[PDB]
């Protein structure tokens, strides 16, 4: 058809209205920048609202604390894939960030003496791991994420932030190596909007829906990740995906390990408590990834449950119902609402479930998006990223609990501060070519009228199952290679898509097909990166490569060792690229940043084992 | 009293049982975070 | 809820500029695309059952129910019985949603539906 094209000019455009995007947009607008915020959802429907837990900051309200101890915990948790300059930045800023959020109106819970109440969480420690549990985790009642969104969205409006609500960003407007804005679809009326700006912030969230089981809202489709890929820019560490072992089958709702702490057990199709064979001491309270791998082996060997023999059972019905009702109030209701299960007589169907994407768009600690040219890091002019879509990398190979609301506010603010320090409101906005974005519109039109042999639903499910079966917790060469072939085959299937809705008013069919394209790019890079990485580090663990492969053997004194060349160890970030036309994946690597922002303020933590 | 936890005297915090009592963060048996 | 009292957001408005087909299509999107999986699943399934069959009055009641509240969790708790809904939401559509969430026939509500129900007949 014909596509009405509308042009806009802003100082800055933020793609995303979750915690990260709202913090960036509010920050820019408060600083005087004419700021647009493009979001495919009303802002409080962002997945940030799902966060009913907390946010870490070393306020020291319950004991003496030091943000440098939070730095240490985060570095160690990252398994030394985390960039220590970004982790320094984030943990040093967190105390002020949380107090600022309270000042903005977030009603953080309080101690009897008026301080922000804090909980132990995430394995956090005092005195660089030597001093017992730290209490850093702060919250707003049972709705920290919602409070964050409501507060930042509401405050942004006082500074005239311009929202494009239910607009779907299709691509970046790149010209000669610089970002000049974004091209987006108005979902309500089908018009195409080219939003020009001197600076663009990508804050689009995760890509959990590449898998069959994830905790994400159904909006988590990797759209900004894919825009980066389509610009020929690298994504980073996409193989590092954090899983929980006991999500409800299909739904992805995580069931608390408290069910197993109270005596719940995992059962296979033969009625066996199989965790006794994989973890004779810890049994069903073995570590997350041990449990997930054990479940997967059971399923792979034909002992999975259900009609497709593709999950296992979490059995609670041997426990006294009084115990369930008293110690786990609500588990009966949750299991009934989604699985239709009465936990006093039926098991819950469960399987390992994606919860967090450590990987994403590589940035420096300022939120500036990086390319990797001639083996050197180099910022992309006019382009920023923050939040779960980004890879700063504060989480490295494993995110700590309650650090993932923190990175939203720290790096959302960092993007705004970086723009404020390098630019002024009203600076000339770079022009774009009159046909800029044409290819995005061509792709949209092809999907709108797609009349092939594979429906969006069919390709989507096949992708999700293939990722679940080949690129989840259980990783080994032969299975990863099989999965690489499958995902490459499904990428080729995008050319055979079948859609149905040919209109342009609230065309959810079309939007979910764009989302599938984006997911498929993310899936390709995740599984090829995982196949290439022949080591175990944090959430990536391989049955054929069970050891963390660093530049030294850090299990032994370093004195007298020969350092391994960069190309012969794995303590390095994966960089992934896709030739969109052919589906060809290319991998490169860049070093982990071990230097902090200031060694005198915060010492680099050497890798340890 | 309405919004004050009788045990910890936390004000305006999570309702019902302590969400982190098992080490993760749970609500109604759902694991929110870990 | 101090932040929500001191920081009020733009109010929800019933829309009068939409054909019934447009309103149904918008509420489909806004049912499927929620901030947590719980309401993505429950509201996408509820929408499949009802949107194409509702009257305009029912659509407007549903619109207010799922789109006026700032917090998806408030809707989820109203529907699953953990909290009572404000009087503005006490009507037949809320009654339908509350009864649906109870899952009295112990069905599996584990996935949002594929969209073919809108376009193809079941063979
Ligand atoms: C169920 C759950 C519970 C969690 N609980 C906690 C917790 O207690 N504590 C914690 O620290 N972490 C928690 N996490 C992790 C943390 O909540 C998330 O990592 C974080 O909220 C992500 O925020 P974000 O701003 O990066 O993205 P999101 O909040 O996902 O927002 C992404 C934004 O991008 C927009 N967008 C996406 N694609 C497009 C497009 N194509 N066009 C336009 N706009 C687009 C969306 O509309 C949305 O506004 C939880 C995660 C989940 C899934
Ligand atoms: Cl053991
Ligand atoms: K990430």
């Amino acid at each position: 058809a014909q596509y009405p094209v509308v042009d806009h000019e802003f100082d800055a455009v933020v793609v995303g209205a979750g915690g990260a995007g709202l913090r960036a947009a509010f920050g820019l607008s408060e600083a005087g920048f004419n700021t647009a915020c493009v979001t495919k959802l009303f802002p409080t429907r962002s997945h940030t609202v799902a966060a009913q837990g907390g946010i870490n900051a070393a306020l020291g309200n319950m004991e003496e604390d030091n943000w440098r101890w939070h730095f240490y915990d985060t570095v160690k948790g990252s398994d030394w894939l985390g960039d220590q300059d970004a982790i320094h930045y984030m943990t040093e800023q967190a105390p002020a960030a949380v107090v600022e959020l309270e000042n903005y109106g977030m009603p953080f819970s309080r101690t009897e003496d008026g301080k922000i109440y804090q909980r132990a969480f995430g394995g956090q420690s005092l005195k660089f791991g030597k001093g017992g549990q730290a209490h850093r985790c702060c919250c707003v009642a049972d709705r920290t994420g919602h409070s964050l969104l409501h507060t930042l969205y509401g405050r942004s409006l006082r500074y005239d932030t311009s929202y494009f609500v239910e607009y779907f960003a299709l691509d970046l407007l790149m010209e000669n190596g610089e970002c000049r804005g974004v091209i987006a679809l108005c979902i309500e009326d089908g018009s195409i909007h080219r939003i020009r700006a001197k600076n663009t912030v990508v804050a689009t969230g995760g890509y959990g829906r590449t898998y069959f089981s994830c905790t994400s809202a159904h909006t988590s489709t990797g759209d900004g990740t894919a825009m980066i890929t389509r610009a020929g820019l690298p994504c980073q560490d996409l193989e590092f995906v954090q899983f929980h072992p006991t999500g409800i089958y299909g739904a992805g709702c995580l069931i608390t390990e408290g069910c197993r702490g109270e005596g719940g057990i995992l059962i296979n199709s033969q009625g066996e408590r199989f965790m006794e064979r994989y973890a004779p001491v810890a049994k069903d309270l073995a570590s997350r990834d041990v449990v997930s791998r054990s479940m997967t082996l059971e399923i792979r060997e034909g002992r999975g449950c259900g009609p497709e023999k593709d999950h296992v059972y979490l059995q609670l019905h041997h426990l006294p119902p009084e115990q369930l009702a008293t110690r786990l109030p609500g588990i009966s209701e949750t299991a009934m609402i989604f699985a239709g299960v009465d936990v006093t007589k039926e098991p819950i169907p469960v399987l390992p479930t994606v919860h967090y994407n450590m990987g994403g768009i590589p940035t420096n600690y300022k939120g500036q998006v990086l390319r990797h040219v001639n083996g050197q890091d180099q910022i992309v002019p006019g382009l920023y990223a923050c939040g779960e879509a980004a890879c700063a990398s504060v989480h490295g190979a494993n995110r700590l609990g309650a650090n993932s609301l923190l990175d939203l506010v720290v790096f959302g603010r960092a993007c705004a501060l970086s723009i404020e320090e390098s630019c002024r409101p009203g600076d000339k906005v770079p022009p774009i070519k009159p046909n800029a974005g044409e290819e995005s519109v061509m792709n949209l039109d092809k999907l709108r009228f797609a009349d092939g042999s594979i429906r969006t639903s069919e390709l989507r499910l096949s992708m999700q199952k293939s990722m679940q079966n080949h690129a989840a917790v259980f990783r080994v060469g032969s299975v990863l290679q099989e999965g690489c072939g499958k995902i490459s085959k499904l990428y080729g299937d995008l050319k055979h898509l079948k859609t149905f809705d040919r209109g342009m008013v609230w065309n959810t069919d079309l939007v979910e097909t764009l989302e599938l394209q984006n997911l498929m790019l993310c899936a390709l890079q995740t599984i090829y990166g995982a196949e290439a990485r022949k080591e175990s580090r944090g959430a990536h663990a391989r049955e054929d490569y069970k050891v963390r492969i660093d530049e030294y053997d850090y299990s032994k004194p370093i004195q007298g060792q020969q350092k391994k060349p960069f190309e012969e160890h794995w303590r390095k970030h994966t960089l992934s690229y896709v030739d969109v036309g052919t589906g060809k994946v290319t991998l490169e690597y860049r070093p982990v940043i071990d230097k902090t922002l200031n060694e005198a303020d915060c010492a680099t933590v050497p890798p340890a084992i | 009293p309405d919004d004050v936890n009788p045990v910890t005297k936390e004000k305006g915090g999570p309702r019902g049982p302590e969400p982190t009592r098992y080490g993760d963060w749970e609500r109604k048996g759902r694991c929110i975070d870990f | 809820q101090k932040d929500m009292i001191e920081i009020p957001l733009p109010p929800w408005q019933e829309r009068t500029d939409e054909s019934i087909e447009t309103k149904r299509a918008r509420l489909l999107y806004e049912s499927r695309k929620r901030g947590m999986l719980e309401n993505c699943i429950l509201l996408s399934l509820f929408a499949k059952e009802h949107l194409q069959h509702m009257t305009e009055k029912q659509l407007n009641l549903y619109d207010r129910l799922i789109n006026e509240p700032s917090n998806d969790w408030d809707i989820y708790y109203w529907a699953t019985e953990a909290k009572p809904a404000p009087e503005i939401f006490e009507n037949e559509v809320m009654a339908l949603l509350r009864d649906f969430a109870k899952n009295k026939n112990k069905e599996q509500r584990l996935r949002a539906p594929d969209l073919e129900y809108l376009f193809e007949k079941p063979r």
